[PDB]
Protein backbone atom coordinates (compact mmCIF):
# COMPACT_ATOMS: atom_id res chain seq x y z
CA UNK A 1 0.00 0.00 0.00
CA UNK A 2 0.85 3.74 -1.13
CA UNK A 3 0.19 6.74 1.65
CA UNK A 4 0.70 10.01 0.26
CA UNK A 5 0.45 13.10 2.15
CA UNK A 6 -0.87 17.00 0.96
CA UNK A 7 0.36 19.28 1.49
CA UNK A 8 4.51 18.76 1.96
CA UNK A 9 4.12 22.00 4.04
CA UNK A 10 2.25 25.04 5.01
CA UNK A 11 2.23 27.91 7.31
CA UNK A 12 -0.70 29.23 9.13
CA UNK A 13 -1.62 31.66 11.71
CA UNK A 14 -2.11 31.21 15.58
CA UNK A 15 -5.76 30.84 16.00
CA UNK A 16 -6.36 29.47 12.20
CA UNK A 17 -7.88 26.59 11.30
CA UNK A 18 -5.49 24.00 9.06
CA UNK A 19 -6.56 20.82 7.12
CA UNK A 20 -4.30 18.10 6.17
CA UNK A 21 -4.61 14.95 3.61
CA UNK A 22 -3.98 11.42 3.19
CA UNK A 23 -4.23 9.24 0.68
CA UNK A 24 -3.83 5.29 0.20
CA UNK A 25 -3.68 3.20 -2.70
CA UNK A 26 -5.63 0.25 -1.09
CA UNK A 27 -8.83 0.75 1.37
CA UNK A 28 -8.02 0.54 4.98
CA UNK A 29 -11.42 -0.03 5.98
CA UNK A 30 -11.18 -3.56 7.54
CA UNK A 31 -14.30 -5.79 7.23
CA UNK A 32 -13.51 -7.94 9.61
CA UNK A 33 -13.39 -4.83 12.83
CA UNK A 34 -15.27 -2.46 10.44
CA UNK A 35 -12.34 0.03 11.14
CA UNK A 36 -9.66 2.30 9.54
CA UNK A 37 -6.66 1.26 9.81
CA UNK A 38 -5.18 4.33 9.93
CA UNK A 39 -2.89 6.62 12.67
CA UNK A 40 -2.01 9.86 12.55
CA UNK A 41 1.05 11.36 14.43
CA UNK A 42 2.91 14.63 15.31
CA UNK A 43 6.69 14.49 15.74
CA UNK A 44 8.09 18.12 17.19
CA UNK A 45 12.13 18.84 15.65
CA UNK A 46 14.58 16.83 18.05
CA UNK A 47 11.64 14.40 19.35
CA UNK A 48 9.73 10.91 18.53
CA UNK A 49 6.53 10.76 17.05
CA UNK A 50 3.70 10.43 19.06
CA UNK A 51 0.05 8.72 18.26
CA UNK A 52 -2.68 11.87 18.29
CA UNK A 53 -5.52 9.85 16.04
CA UNK A 54 -6.02 6.45 15.66
CA UNK A 55 -8.64 4.39 13.55
CA UNK A 56 -8.90 7.48 11.51
CA UNK A 57 -11.08 9.21 13.77
CA UNK A 58 -10.31 8.34 17.48
CA UNK A 59 -8.39 10.64 19.38
CA UNK A 60 -5.26 9.11 22.12
CA UNK A 61 -5.19 9.83 25.68
CA UNK A 62 -4.20 13.05 26.91
CA UNK A 63 -4.58 14.69 23.09
CA UNK A 64 -6.91 18.05 23.13
CA UNK A 65 -10.46 18.76 21.08
CA UNK A 66 -8.53 20.72 18.81
CA UNK A 67 -7.27 17.89 16.84
CA UNK A 68 -9.58 15.99 14.52
CA UNK A 69 -9.54 12.82 12.60
CA UNK A 70 -11.70 12.10 9.88
CA UNK A 71 -11.93 9.98 6.41
CA UNK A 72 -12.94 6.11 5.61
CA UNK A 73 -11.66 3.79 2.99
CA UNK A 74 -8.95 5.76 0.92
CA UNK A 75 -9.32 9.41 1.89
CA UNK A 76 -8.54 10.92 5.10
CA UNK A 77 -8.10 14.07 6.52
CA UNK A 78 -6.46 15.90 10.05
CA UNK A 79 -7.73 18.83 10.82
CA UNK A 80 -6.86 21.36 13.59
CA UNK A 81 -9.65 23.61 14.43
CA UNK A 82 -7.16 26.32 16.18
CA UNK A 83 -3.38 26.04 15.91
CA UNK A 84 -0.97 26.94 18.56
CA UNK A 85 2.15 27.80 19.28
CA UNK A 86 3.31 24.06 20.25
CA UNK A 87 2.00 22.59 17.07
CA UNK A 88 5.02 23.41 14.97
CA UNK A 89 5.69 19.95 13.99
CA UNK A 90 5.12 17.24 10.86
CA UNK A 91 2.42 15.10 11.05
CA UNK A 92 2.29 11.83 9.66
CA UNK A 93 -0.20 9.62 8.53
CA UNK A 94 0.05 5.35 8.94
CA UNK A 95 -2.09 3.02 7.41
CA UNK A 96 -1.63 -0.60 9.28
CA UNK A 97 -4.49 -2.62 7.42
CA UNK A 98 -1.73 -4.09 5.77
CA UNK A 99 1.85 -4.48 7.42
CA UNK A 100 2.38 -0.65 8.03
CA UNK A 101 3.58 2.65 5.81
CA UNK A 102 3.73 6.16 6.90
CA UNK A 103 2.62 8.80 4.22
CA UNK A 104 5.75 11.61 3.48
CA UNK A 105 4.21 14.04 6.35
CA UNK A 106 2.90 17.28 6.40
CA UNK A 107 5.59 20.01 7.95
CA UNK A 108 3.05 22.64 10.07
CA UNK A 109 4.95 26.10 10.16
CA UNK A 110 3.36 29.32 11.84
CA UNK A 111 2.79 32.63 10.50
CA UNK A 112 3.61 35.41 12.95
CA UNK A 113 4.09 39.23 13.18
CA UNK A 114 7.50 40.68 11.55
CA UNK A 115 10.18 41.08 14.44
CA UNK A 116 13.61 42.92 14.38
CA UNK A 117 16.71 40.60 15.55
CA UNK A 118 18.93 41.17 18.24
CA UNK A 119 22.79 40.88 17.32
CA UNK A 120 25.63 40.12 19.08
CA UNK A 121 28.76 39.47 17.98
CA UNK A 122 31.66 37.07 19.48
CA UNK A 123 35.54 37.17 19.13
CA UNK A 124 37.32 34.00 19.18
CA UNK A 125 38.03 32.34 22.54
CA UNK A 126 41.61 31.57 24.00
CA UNK A 127 41.59 28.18 23.67
CA UNK A 128 40.64 27.96 20.23
CA UNK A 129 43.33 30.83 18.82
CA UNK A 130 45.99 28.48 20.97
CA UNK A 131 45.26 25.75 18.77
CA UNK A 132 45.70 28.10 16.10
CA UNK A 133 42.11 28.53 14.50
CA UNK A 134 39.87 31.93 14.70
CA UNK A 135 35.99 31.42 14.95
CA UNK A 136 33.96 34.12 14.37
CA UNK A 137 30.04 33.93 15.33
CA UNK A 138 27.59 36.68 14.57
CA UNK A 139 24.11 35.68 16.21
CA UNK A 140 20.97 36.88 14.79
CA UNK A 141 18.36 36.16 18.10
CA UNK A 142 14.60 36.02 17.89
CA UNK A 143 13.49 37.22 14.56
CA UNK A 144 10.73 36.89 11.67
CA UNK A 145 10.85 35.78 8.95
CA UNK A 146 12.87 33.41 8.40
CA UNK A 147 15.25 34.65 5.58
CA UNK A 148 17.91 37.27 6.51
CA UNK A 149 21.21 38.21 5.40
CA UNK A 150 25.01 38.77 6.95
CA UNK A 151 27.48 40.56 5.57
CA UNK A 152 30.97 40.16 7.28
CA UNK A 153 34.05 43.03 7.30
CA UNK A 154 37.24 42.74 7.56
CA UNK A 155 39.12 46.06 8.43
CA UNK A 156 36.00 48.04 5.96
CA UNK A 157 36.63 45.11 3.24
CA UNK A 158 33.60 42.69 2.53
CA UNK A 159 34.73 39.17 3.48
CA UNK A 160 32.42 36.22 1.76
CA UNK A 161 34.45 32.97 2.08
CA UNK A 162 34.71 30.72 5.10
CA UNK A 163 31.17 31.90 6.17
CA UNK A 164 29.07 29.47 7.64
CA UNK A 165 25.13 29.95 7.95
CA UNK A 166 22.58 27.98 10.02
CA UNK A 167 19.36 28.49 11.40
CA UNK A 168 17.12 27.27 14.29
CA UNK A 169 14.26 25.25 14.25
CA UNK A 170 10.86 27.97 14.47
CA UNK A 171 10.75 28.26 18.34
CA UNK A 172 7.87 26.19 20.03
CA UNK A 173 6.82 29.21 22.09
CA UNK A 174 6.98 32.63 20.31
CA UNK A 175 7.19 31.02 16.62
CA UNK A 176 10.88 33.13 16.01
CA UNK A 177 14.19 32.37 14.42
CA UNK A 178 17.44 32.74 15.27
CA UNK A 179 20.35 31.92 13.28
CA UNK A 180 24.20 31.51 13.59
CA UNK A 181 26.59 33.39 10.98
CA UNK A 182 29.96 31.90 11.62
CA UNK A 183 33.41 33.27 9.52
CA UNK A 184 35.86 30.76 10.71
CA UNK A 185 40.26 31.85 9.98
CA UNK A 186 43.32 30.56 10.80
CA UNK A 187 44.82 32.49 13.96
CA UNK A 188 47.10 34.12 11.69
CA UNK A 189 44.73 35.09 9.20
CA UNK A 190 43.20 36.47 12.22
CA UNK A 191 46.24 38.55 13.63
CA UNK A 192 46.47 40.11 10.23
CA UNK A 193 43.39 42.47 10.66
CA UNK A 194 41.72 44.52 13.40
CA UNK A 195 38.11 45.29 12.73
CA UNK A 196 35.34 42.82 12.51
CA UNK A 197 31.92 43.74 11.34
CA UNK A 198 28.69 41.64 10.84
CA UNK A 199 25.53 43.41 9.41
CA UNK A 200 22.08 41.87 9.29
CA UNK A 201 19.89 42.74 6.71
CA UNK A 202 16.32 41.99 7.46
CA UNK A 203 13.07 42.98 6.19
CA UNK A 204 12.39 44.89 9.56
CA UNK A 205 14.51 47.98 8.26
CA UNK A 206 15.89 49.25 5.04
CA UNK A 207 19.37 49.82 7.21
CA UNK A 208 21.48 46.77 8.13
CA UNK A 209 21.67 46.40 12.07
CA UNK A 210 25.98 46.33 12.53
CA UNK A 211 27.84 44.76 15.20
CA UNK A 212 31.69 45.08 15.39
CA UNK A 213 34.84 44.86 17.71
CA UNK A 214 38.41 45.37 17.33
CA UNK A 215 40.93 42.46 18.17
CA UNK A 216 43.17 45.27 20.22
CA UNK A 217 40.63 45.30 22.87
CA UNK B 1 6.01 3.34 33.10
CA UNK B 2 5.94 1.65 29.40
CA UNK B 3 9.82 2.19 29.00
CA UNK B 4 11.45 1.65 24.97
CA UNK B 5 15.22 2.80 25.33
CA UNK B 6 17.47 1.79 21.74
CA UNK B 7 21.23 1.23 21.94
CA UNK B 8 23.93 0.61 19.42
CA UNK B 9 23.95 3.55 17.09
CA UNK B 10 26.91 5.29 16.08
CA UNK B 11 29.13 5.11 12.82
CA UNK B 12 29.45 1.97 10.62
CA UNK B 13 31.81 1.36 7.67
CA UNK B 14 29.93 0.52 4.26
CA UNK B 15 29.69 -2.62 3.28
CA UNK B 16 29.38 -3.90 7.18
CA UNK B 17 27.09 -4.90 9.64
CA UNK B 18 25.48 -4.14 13.08
CA UNK B 19 22.68 -4.63 15.32
CA UNK B 20 20.59 -2.60 17.36
CA UNK B 21 18.98 -3.91 20.75
CA UNK B 22 15.64 -2.08 22.50
CA UNK B 23 15.45 -3.16 26.13
CA UNK B 24 11.73 -2.49 27.18
CA UNK B 25 10.09 -2.35 30.61
CA UNK B 26 6.12 -1.49 31.75
CA UNK B 27 4.58 -3.84 29.96
CA UNK B 28 4.02 -7.85 29.21
CA UNK B 29 6.83 -8.15 26.24
CA UNK B 30 5.17 -11.01 25.20
CA UNK B 31 1.69 -9.77 24.57
CA UNK B 32 2.73 -6.48 21.93
CA UNK B 33 4.06 -7.28 18.32
CA UNK B 34 7.00 -4.92 18.30
CA UNK B 35 7.97 -2.84 15.19
CA UNK B 36 10.88 -0.75 13.82
CA UNK B 37 11.08 2.41 12.19
CA UNK B 38 13.85 4.59 10.57
CA UNK B 39 14.27 8.22 9.49
CA UNK B 40 17.25 10.08 7.13
CA UNK B 41 18.02 13.01 8.39
CA UNK B 42 15.40 15.70 7.09
CA UNK B 43 13.22 12.54 5.91
CA UNK B 44 9.86 10.77 6.40
CA UNK B 45 9.23 8.25 8.71
CA UNK B 46 9.63 4.43 7.41
CA UNK B 47 8.64 1.39 8.75
CA UNK B 48 10.85 -1.39 8.28
CA UNK B 49 9.35 -4.60 9.64
CA UNK B 50 7.34 -5.80 12.72
CA UNK B 51 7.78 -9.40 14.90
CA UNK B 52 4.35 -10.93 16.40
CA UNK B 53 3.04 -11.44 20.02
CA UNK B 54 3.60 -14.95 21.45
CA UNK B 55 -0.23 -15.71 20.60
CA UNK B 56 0.66 -15.16 16.65
CA UNK B 57 3.96 -17.14 16.99
CA UNK B 58 6.47 -14.13 17.33
CA UNK B 59 6.36 -14.50 13.03
CA UNK B 60 8.49 -11.50 11.01
CA UNK B 61 7.38 -9.37 8.46
CA UNK B 62 9.27 -6.59 6.85
CA UNK B 63 9.05 -3.80 3.93
CA UNK B 64 10.33 -4.38 0.59
CA UNK B 65 13.04 -1.62 0.60
CA UNK B 66 14.67 -3.86 3.47
CA UNK B 67 13.71 -7.26 2.64
CA UNK B 68 16.52 -9.91 3.23
CA UNK B 69 18.74 -7.03 4.46
CA UNK B 70 17.39 -6.14 7.66
CA UNK B 71 16.07 -8.97 10.30
CA UNK B 72 14.16 -8.51 13.57
CA UNK B 73 14.05 -10.90 16.35
CA UNK B 74 13.65 -10.50 20.57
CA UNK B 75 14.63 -12.23 23.74
CA UNK B 76 11.25 -12.34 25.29
CA UNK B 77 13.34 -13.40 28.42
CA UNK B 78 15.06 -10.24 28.89
CA UNK B 79 12.16 -8.44 27.00
CA UNK B 80 14.56 -6.79 24.57
CA UNK B 81 14.17 -6.33 20.77
CA UNK B 82 16.86 -6.51 18.14
CA UNK B 83 17.10 -5.06 14.78
CA UNK B 84 19.90 -6.80 12.39
CA UNK B 85 21.31 -4.72 9.61
CA UNK B 86 23.57 -6.20 6.78
CA UNK B 87 25.35 -4.85 3.99
CA UNK B 88 24.78 -1.19 5.09
CA UNK B 89 25.24 2.08 2.87
CA UNK B 90 24.73 5.33 2.91
CA UNK B 91 21.42 5.43 2.49
CA UNK B 92 20.55 3.95 5.36
CA UNK B 93 22.27 6.42 7.27
CA UNK B 94 19.23 7.42 9.75
CA UNK B 95 17.74 7.58 13.21
CA UNK B 96 16.41 4.18 14.28
CA UNK B 97 13.21 3.98 16.65
CA UNK B 98 11.17 0.46 18.42
CA UNK B 99 7.78 1.13 19.05
CA UNK B 100 5.76 -1.11 20.58
CA UNK B 101 2.99 -2.59 18.37
CA UNK B 102 -0.70 -4.15 18.50
CA UNK B 103 -1.64 -6.30 21.43
CA UNK B 104 -4.74 -8.15 19.85
CA UNK B 105 -4.67 -10.90 21.76
CA UNK B 106 -5.21 -10.03 25.55
CA UNK B 107 -6.41 -6.47 27.05
CA UNK B 108 -6.96 -3.17 25.51
CA UNK B 109 -6.38 -3.53 21.51
CA UNK B 110 -6.36 -0.28 18.91
CA UNK B 111 -4.02 -0.15 16.20
CA UNK B 112 -1.41 2.50 16.87
CA UNK B 113 2.09 2.60 17.75
CA UNK B 114 1.47 3.71 21.36
CA UNK B 115 5.00 4.09 22.70
CA UNK B 116 8.10 5.02 20.99
CA UNK B 117 12.39 4.64 21.59
CA UNK B 118 14.29 8.08 21.76
CA UNK B 119 15.32 6.53 18.75
CA UNK B 120 19.61 5.95 17.84
CA UNK B 121 21.33 7.65 15.21
CA UNK B 122 23.27 5.33 12.59
CA UNK B 123 25.35 6.88 9.78
CA UNK B 124 27.10 4.48 7.46
CA UNK B 125 30.54 6.38 6.25
CA UNK B 126 34.12 5.25 5.61
CA UNK B 127 35.23 8.30 7.86
CA UNK B 128 36.92 8.73 11.40
CA UNK B 129 35.35 8.94 14.40
CA UNK B 130 35.79 11.92 16.38
CA UNK B 131 35.06 13.85 19.49
CA UNK B 132 33.77 17.54 19.11
CA UNK B 133 36.03 21.20 20.29
CA UNK B 134 33.97 23.01 22.55
CA UNK B 135 35.09 27.18 22.52
CA UNK B 136 33.09 29.82 24.83
CA UNK B 137 31.03 32.79 22.83
CA UNK B 138 31.35 35.80 25.28
CA UNK B 139 30.91 38.87 24.53
CA UNK B 140 34.25 41.31 23.50
CA UNK B 141 22.60 45.93 29.71
CA UNK B 142 19.64 44.04 31.71
CA UNK B 143 20.67 40.61 30.16
CA UNK B 144 23.87 39.24 28.19
CA UNK B 145 23.83 36.48 25.49
CA UNK B 146 26.32 33.31 25.96
CA UNK B 147 27.70 29.90 23.86
CA UNK B 148 29.32 27.63 23.13
CA UNK B 149 30.55 26.79 19.70
CA UNK B 150 30.25 23.24 19.01
CA UNK B 151 32.98 21.91 16.09
CA UNK B 152 35.18 19.28 14.61
CA UNK B 153 32.90 16.32 15.41
CA UNK B 154 31.80 13.25 13.79
CA UNK B 155 29.31 11.33 13.08
CA UNK B 156 26.21 13.17 14.26
CA UNK B 157 24.86 13.78 16.99
CA UNK B 158 26.12 16.30 19.81
CA UNK B 159 23.59 17.34 22.42
CA UNK B 160 23.82 20.60 24.40
CA UNK B 161 22.86 21.32 27.86
CA UNK B 162 23.10 23.96 30.37
CA UNK B 163 24.21 23.83 33.72
CA UNK B 164 23.32 20.15 33.42
CA UNK B 165 19.90 20.59 32.26
CA UNK B 166 18.70 23.63 35.17
CA UNK B 167 19.30 26.20 32.60
CA UNK B 168 16.59 25.80 30.05
CA UNK B 169 14.69 29.01 29.30
CA UNK B 170 16.29 31.56 26.60
CA UNK B 171 18.46 28.91 24.56
CA UNK B 172 18.41 28.43 20.87
CA UNK B 173 20.74 25.85 19.28
CA UNK B 174 21.48 26.08 15.75
CA UNK B 175 21.11 23.07 13.53
CA UNK B 176 24.52 21.60 12.27
CA UNK B 177 26.54 22.03 9.37
CA UNK B 178 28.79 19.71 7.42
CA UNK B 179 32.35 21.36 5.79
CA UNK B 180 34.93 19.61 5.22
CA UNK B 181 33.97 16.16 6.10
CA UNK B 182 33.13 17.59 10.34
CA UNK B 183 29.91 18.85 11.83
CA UNK B 184 29.71 22.17 13.62
CA UNK B 185 27.05 23.67 15.68
CA UNK B 186 26.74 26.79 17.92
CA UNK B 187 24.39 27.06 21.06
CA UNK B 188 23.78 29.90 22.92
CA UNK B 189 21.78 30.96 26.12
CA UNK B 190 20.26 34.50 27.11
CA UNK B 191 20.00 35.44 31.09
CA UNK B 192 20.01 38.40 33.25
CA UNK B 193 23.18 40.28 33.30
CA UNK B 194 22.89 40.10 37.64
CA UNK B 195 23.47 36.08 37.05
CA UNK B 196 26.48 36.02 35.36
CA UNK B 197 29.23 36.20 35.86
CA UNK B 198 28.65 37.00 39.16
CA UNK B 199 27.01 32.88 39.06
CA UNK B 200 28.34 30.00 37.20
CA UNK B 201 27.24 28.92 33.81
CA UNK B 202 28.22 25.88 32.15
CA UNK B 203 27.27 24.63 28.62
CA UNK B 204 27.45 20.25 28.74
CA UNK B 205 28.16 19.28 25.09
CA UNK B 206 27.60 15.11 24.81
CA UNK B 207 28.71 13.14 21.74
CA UNK B 208 27.48 10.08 21.90
CA UNK B 209 29.04 8.48 18.79
CA UNK B 210 32.36 8.98 20.76
CA UNK B 211 30.86 8.40 24.40
CA UNK B 212 32.15 11.66 24.62
CA UNK B 213 30.75 14.51 27.38
CA UNK B 214 32.57 17.88 27.23
CA UNK B 215 32.26 20.94 30.06
CA UNK B 216 33.26 24.36 29.14
CA UNK B 217 32.66 26.82 32.21
CA UNK B 218 31.68 30.43 30.25
CA UNK B 219 34.14 32.53 32.01
CA UNK B 220 34.38 36.42 31.13
CA UNK B 221 37.46 38.14 29.02
C1 LIG C 1 -4.86 -10.14 15.50
C2 LIG C 1 -4.75 -9.69 14.05
C3 LIG C 1 -3.34 -9.18 13.73
O1 LIG C 1 -3.55 -8.85 12.37
C4 LIG C 1 -2.50 -8.37 11.54
C5 LIG C 1 -1.36 -9.35 11.31
O2 LIG C 1 -0.76 -9.82 12.31
O3 LIG C 1 -1.05 -9.56 10.11
O4 LIG C 1 -3.13 -8.10 10.27
C6 LIG C 1 -4.18 -7.11 10.32
C7 LIG C 1 -4.80 -6.92 8.93
O5 LIG C 1 -5.79 -5.90 8.96
C8 LIG C 1 -5.43 -8.25 8.49
O6 LIG C 1 -6.02 -8.11 7.20
C9 LIG C 1 -3.57 -5.76 10.74
O7 LIG C 1 -2.60 -5.34 9.77
C10 LIG C 1 -2.97 -5.97 12.11
O8 LIG C 1 -2.33 -4.76 12.53
C11 LIG C 1 -1.88 -7.06 12.05
O9 LIG C 1 -0.76 -6.68 11.26
MG1 LIG D 1 5.35 -13.82 5.82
Amino acid sequence: IVMTQSPSSLAVSAGEKVTMSCKSSQSLLNSRTRKNYLAWYQQKPGQSPKLLIYWASTRESGVPDRFTGSGSGTDFTLTISSVQAEDLAVYYCKQSNNLRTFGGGTKLEIKRADAAPTVSIFPPSSEQLTSGGASVVCFLNNFYPKDINVKWKIDGSERQNGVLNSWTDQDSKDSTYSMSSTLTLTKDEYERHNSYTCEATHKTSTSPIVKSFNRNE
Amino acid sequence: EVMLVESGGGLVQPGNSLRLSCATSGFTFTDYYMSWVRQPPGKALEWLGFIRNKAKGYTTEYSASVKGRFTISRDNSQSILYLQMNTLRAEDSATYYCARDISPSYGVYYEGFAYWGQGTLVTVSAATTTAPSVYPLVPGGSSVTLGCLVKGYFPEPVTVKWNYGALSSGVRTVSSVLQSGFYSLSSLVTVPSSTWPSQTVICNVAHPASKTELIKRIEPR
